[PDB]
This record gives structure tokens, C-alpha cells and sequence, in this order.
């Protein structure tokens, strides 16, 4: 498949370290060949970590929001500046119907008076 | 007490595998025998769900009623030159042959080679004014979303021209003789 | 027989109107200081009751 | 029969009503703030962000289903109607 090729190794880009996941967490709740131990200690930050990641995100997440609408708010507005013009030409010049899904139209003088099966 | 209360947590967080197998491996036969009849909102609601509800439950999973993501240990312990069955018996076939290397490789703590420049960033927009502006815009941002869900939530709250008694009226006054002195 | 089409054109060339009303919605709101805070409700309450007269 | 088919416009058009409010409702309900409890806040964001980008792709794509909806209607009151019919004929 000579298309699509990036997307698909991308996708296994995040499949690796998933399944890395899922093996080591399944290892760790097998009691052998691991050692459980609880470590308790805290990493300190030297910026106000909550802060300022929220800094960056709610604004990157709006903006994006903002770009991603006017993504596709331009692509509507030239697409809709004649199909139904001559649709309203057969109705008039002659004798229209629909059934199922097709638009068809009878050519007999039942209309205008005319007793032929 | 303990031990469980990581188990509850990583139990979850592979059985997430299992939905991410079951898009992907589907995804990948679907790619390649259905390339054509490009129906760009199919594959794009499979994003969306994708972006919504995975992104969702691994974070659910290690973001809360979890244990601390600086506690555990994570410790590899036993690697051998030869393919080492129990692992492709957990993986059900991935990552094979079982190479002394591969072991490392699976402690891939290090990141893409993009993230030392955005580090780099991380390091030069704190030269211009950092946590005095922007906090305040911050607040003042928190606050505005604050406005937006109580607008939300203040935002969130045929004639009778047949008449039967007229008509029981009109068939009963012309039946005998009422209404007309 | 044109008036259906011109209320079918009404329809379709109000939605470049409310593009326009999100968009000075959005830009309005994404100000620091905002002293026509009527204008932004006022659009936004425009949005919301005129996809419904839509 | 008429009446089914005219129960299943009705469906899609409460449908239609139905998405569009659901869209805008999920915008606004995730960009809530909570205090983190054992967290590690520096995957969240970046999940809300591509979870908004999405979510907004769902509006435009409501406006562009309205957009087709609305057109499938067009056809369907084009066949049927008596504006001039009985007039333009002896015209």
C-alpha cells in the first residue's frame, strides 16, 4: 500500500511503549521475578507546576479550538457561493412524478383524455 | 492494602490495551483491503474516538485512584541471549527473539529529540516576563471561563377553522323550526 | 414559485452571518479588557436564538 | 407508509437538534479546573487540547450534515406542491 504508510507506523509508534505498558504491569502484579517496594518521596519543582503548566495549556487548547473552527468555517462559505433551477422546468413544461428513488414522468394522453392501456 | 490499590489501577490500564489492540489490529486490515471509497468523516470519527475515549480512561486510570507516578519501582530482572517464552506468551507474539538489548530498549525514558528543543523554549520564554503577566491572564482567563459556564448554564433554561359544536348547530337549525322568530 | 428558494437562500446565506457572529464572539472574548461586554452577550444570545428562528 | 416517513424526518431533525447542543455542551463541560490529586498534570492539557480539536471538527461537520439534511428535503418538497400549478397549466 503505497499510501497511508506514515500514519501506519506512527500508529505502531504508540502501540510499542503500550504494550511495553501492559507487559511490565503485568509482571509487576505477578508476585515472582519482581520486588515491590513502596517509595514514598517527593520531587520538588521549581515553578509553581500546576500553574505554570495551565499557563501554556487552557490557551494552546483554546487557540486550537479557535484555529480548528476557522479551519472549517471558510470552507463552507465559498461552498455554497442550479441544480434546482431546471428541476422547476419539468414540472411546468411537463407532467412529473417520483417513485422509490427515481424522478420519472409519463408520456401517455391520460392526461389529456386518452383510454390506452 | 497496598498492592492492591496498584493493582486496581494497572489491572485497568491493560485492559485499556485490549480496546487500543482491537481499533488498531482492525485499522491495520482495514487499511490495506479498503484503501478506496475515501469517506473522510468515517475515518475521522474513528479519531474522535479514539482522541475522546482512550485519552480519557488511561488518564482516569493514572491520574487518580492510583498510586504516585514517582512511587513504583520499575526493575527489569531476568534477560537471557535465548527467546524467552513467558513474554511471548503475555505479548501473544510481540516483540520477539528476546534480544539482550531489547530489555533496555523497553526503558525507553528518554524522549523524542524535538523535546530537548521545546525544553530549549522552556528555557527562553522564561528570559521575557514569566508568571507575573501571564498568571494574572491566566486568572483573569479562569475567571472569563467562569462568566462562560454561567452564561451556559443561565442559557440552558392551531386555529379552529373546523368547529364541531358549530357544525352539530348548523345540522340541528335547519331540522326545525329555531332561531327564526 | 420562487419563494421557497429565496427562503432556502435565506437559510444558507445567514450561515456566513453566524460564522461571522462566532467569530466576533471568539475575538471579542479572547481580549484582555473588554468594555462592550453587551456586544459579546448580545452576540452570543444572537447565536443561540437565531439558529433557532433558522 | 406517508406517516413512517414523515416520523423519520421528524427523527433526523430532532437528531439534528440534539447533536449540535451536544457538541456545544462538551466544549465548555471539560474546560473546568480541578486541584490534581497524584496527577502528573503534563499529559492532561495537550489531551484536552486534542480532544477540543476534535470537538469543534464536530460542529463544522453538524453544519455540513445540516447543510446536506436540509438539501435532502429540497427534493422532496420540489416534486409536490401547489404555489402555481393549477394556474401556470392554463397560462
Amino acid at each position: 500500500l503505497w499510501p497511508w504508510d506514515s500514519v501506519r507506523n506512527n500508529l505502531r509508534s504508540a502501540l510499542t511503549e503500550m504494550c511495553v505498558l501492559y507487559d511490565v504491569l503485568s509482571i509487576v502484579r505477578d508476585k515472582k521475578f519482581m520486588t515491590l517496594d513502596p517509595v514514598s518521596q517527593d520531587a520538588l519543582p521549581p515553578k509553581q507546576n500546576p500553574q505554570t503548566l495551565q499557563l501554556i495549556s487552557k490557551k494552546k487548547s483554546l487557540a486550537g479550538a479557535a484555529q480548528i473552527l476557522l479551519k472549517g468555517a471558510e470552507r463552507l462559505t465559498k461552498s455554497v457561493t442550479d441544480f434546482n433551477s431546471e428541476l422547476l422546468r419539468l414540472r411546468q413544461h411537463w407532467k412529473l412524478r417520483k417513485v422509490g428513488d427515481k424522478i420519472l414522468g409519463d408520456l401517455s394522453y391520460r392526461s389529456a383524455g386518452s383510454l390506452f392501456p | 492494602r497496598e498492592e492492591k490499590q496498584l493493582e486496581a489501577s494497572l489491572d485497568a490500564l491493560l485492559s485499556q490495551v485490549a480496546d487500543l489492540k482491537n481499533s488498531l489490529g482492525s485499522f491495520i486490515c482495514k487499511l490495506e483491503n479498503e484503501y478506496g471509497r475515501l469517506t473522510w468523516p468515517s475515518v475521522l470519527d474513528s479519531f474522535a474516538l479514539l482522541s475522546g475515549q482512550l485519552n480519557t480512561l488511561n488518564k482516569v486510570l493514572k491520574h487518580e485512584k492510583t498510586p504516585l507516578f514517582r512511587n513504583q519501582v520499575i526493575i527489569p530482572l531476568v534477560l537471557s541471549p535465548d527467546r524467552d517464552e513467558d513474554l511471548m506468551r503475555q505479548t501473544e507474539g510481540r516483540v520477539p527473539v528476546f534480544s539482550h538489548e531489547v530489555v533496555p530498549d523497553h526503558l525507553r525514558t528518554k524522549p523524542d529529540p524535538e523535546v530537548e528543543e521545546q525544553e530549549k523554549q522552556l528555557t527562553t520564554d522564561a528570559a521575557r516576563i514569566g508568571a507575573d503577566a501571564a498568571q494574572k491572564q491566566i486568572q483573569s482567563l479562569n475567571k472569563m471561563c467562569s462568566n462562560l459556564l454561567e452564561k451556559i448554564s443561565k442559557e440552558e433554561r392551531n386555529k379552529q377553522t373546523f368547529n364541531p359544536t358549530d357544525t352539530n348547530a348548523l345540522v340541528a337549525a335547519v331540522a326545525f323550526g329555531k332561531g327564526l322568530s | 414559485l420562487a419563494n421557497e428558494r429565496l427562503r432556502a437562500l435565506e437559510d444558507i446565506e445567514r450561515e456566513i452571518g453566524a460564522i461571522l457572529q462566532n467569530a466576533g464572539t471568539v475575538i471579542l472574548e479572547l481580549s484582555k479588557e473588554k468594555t462592550n461586554e453587551r456586544l459579546l452577550d448580545r452576540q452570543a444570545a444572537a447565536f443561540t436564538a437565531s439558529v433557532q428562528h433558522v | 407508509s406517508k406517516e413512517t416517513l414523515l416520523q423519520s424526518y421528524n427523527k433526523r431533525l430532532k437528531d439534528d437538534i440534539k447533536s449540535i447542543m451536544d457538541n456545544f455542551t462538551e466544549i465548555i463541560k471539560t474546560a473546568k479546573i480541578e486541584d490534581e490529586t497524584q496527577v502528573s498534570r503534563a499529559t492532561q492539557g495537550e489531551q484536552d487540547n486534542y480532544e477540543m480539536h476534535v470537538r469543534a471538527a464536530n460542529i463544522v461537520r453538524a453544519g455540513e450534515s445540516l447543510m446536506k439534511l436540509v438539501s435532502d428535503l429540497k427534493q422532496f418538497l420540489i416534486l409536490n406542491d401547489f404555489p402555481s400549478v393549477n394556474e401556470a397549466i392554463d397560462q
